[PDB]
């Protein structure tokens, strides 16, 4: 379950704000994504995050 | 920028901030209507901010101009990060001492060359602290051999390493797309690395001298 994976910033040097499902808190939170090599627990909005991972 | 210093207001006139509701990448002004940055910084709704020092308060020397076109290199590879370069056309031309363009290189720079790297990225290697003002760092270009030793099978002919093997001084999140200027010419674009300011892991930059003809022609036909 990729929804249970911790957020992955990646090797690129950007500061792009994305969302990840935080199974511990039971909600989608923001994190800094570097711009490349995104893993699946990385969403552009909280709505996309909740639709895909909500309740995992 | 980790381990750098405050540049001083508008002392890096060609530095731009790419804004999408907040600063997410840097870039360099190469002419009144064009900006070069990294391909992984591609985003819709980009607003380019020129004449910035403190990115959090309007100081009066700013020019916010939306991007009309964003051209990512046709051969950019999102997996290998090869050809990590992008051109951004401004919707209107900027008014060029606090805002000026930077010259493209006539030749590639050699190992040992001292360059200026700038940006509003994270200033902590272990932690998070984003500055209000622009930070600067002088770092030398490293040999291809050492770069390839630091990142086995990951360095292409379009990438160069710059920094210190000891760590402590490096670019970081928020600096991507920004300039690496040596001898007054734009030689690199902040691209990637393994963490920030880690020992034996210098930053990796897009080698601009390999794209000069592509840049000139692309700008002219758009
Ligand atoms: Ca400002």
């Amino acid at each position: 379950d990729f929804c249970l994976e911790p957020p992955y910033t990646g090797p690129c040097m950007a500061r792009i704000i994305r969302y990840f499902y935080n199974a511990k808190a039971g909600l989608c939170q923001t994190f800094v994504y570097g711009g490349c090599r995104a893993k699946r627990n990385n969403f552009k909005s909280a709505e996309d995050c909740l639709r895909t991972c909500g309740g995992a | 920028i980790v381990g750098g210093y405050t540049c001083g207001a508008n002392t890096v006139p060609y530095q731009v901030s790419l804004n999408s509701g907040y600063h997410f990448c840097g870039g360099s002004l190469i002419n009144s209507q064009w900006v070069v940055s990294a391909a992984h910084c591609y985003k819709s709704g980009i607003q380019v901010r020129l004449g910035e020092d403190n990115i959090n308060v309007v100081e009066g020397n700013e020019q916010f101009i939306s991007a009309s076109k964003s051209i990512v290199h046709p051969s950019y590879n999102s997996n290998t990060l090869n050809n990590d370069i992008m051109l951004i056309k401004l919707k209107s031309a900027a008014s060029l001492s606090r805002v000026a363009s930077i010259s493209l290189p006539t030749s590639c720079a050699s190992a040992g060359t001292q360059c200026l790297i700038s940006g509003w990225g994270n200033t902590k290697s272990s932690g998070t602290s984003y500055p209000d003002v622009l930070k600067c760092l002088k770092a030398p270009i490293l040999s291809d051999s050492s770069c390839k030793s630091a990142y086995p099978g990951q360095i292409t002919s379009n990438m160069f390493c710059a920094g210190y093997l000891e760590g402590g001084k490096d670019s970081c999140q928020g600096d991507s797309g920004g300039p690496v200027v040596c001898s007054g010419k734009l030689q690199g674009i902040v691209s990637w690395g393994s963490g920030c300011a880690q020992k034996n892991k210098p930053g990796v930059y897009t080698k601009v001298c390999n794209y000069v003809s592509w840049i000139k022609q692309t700008i002219a036909s758009n």
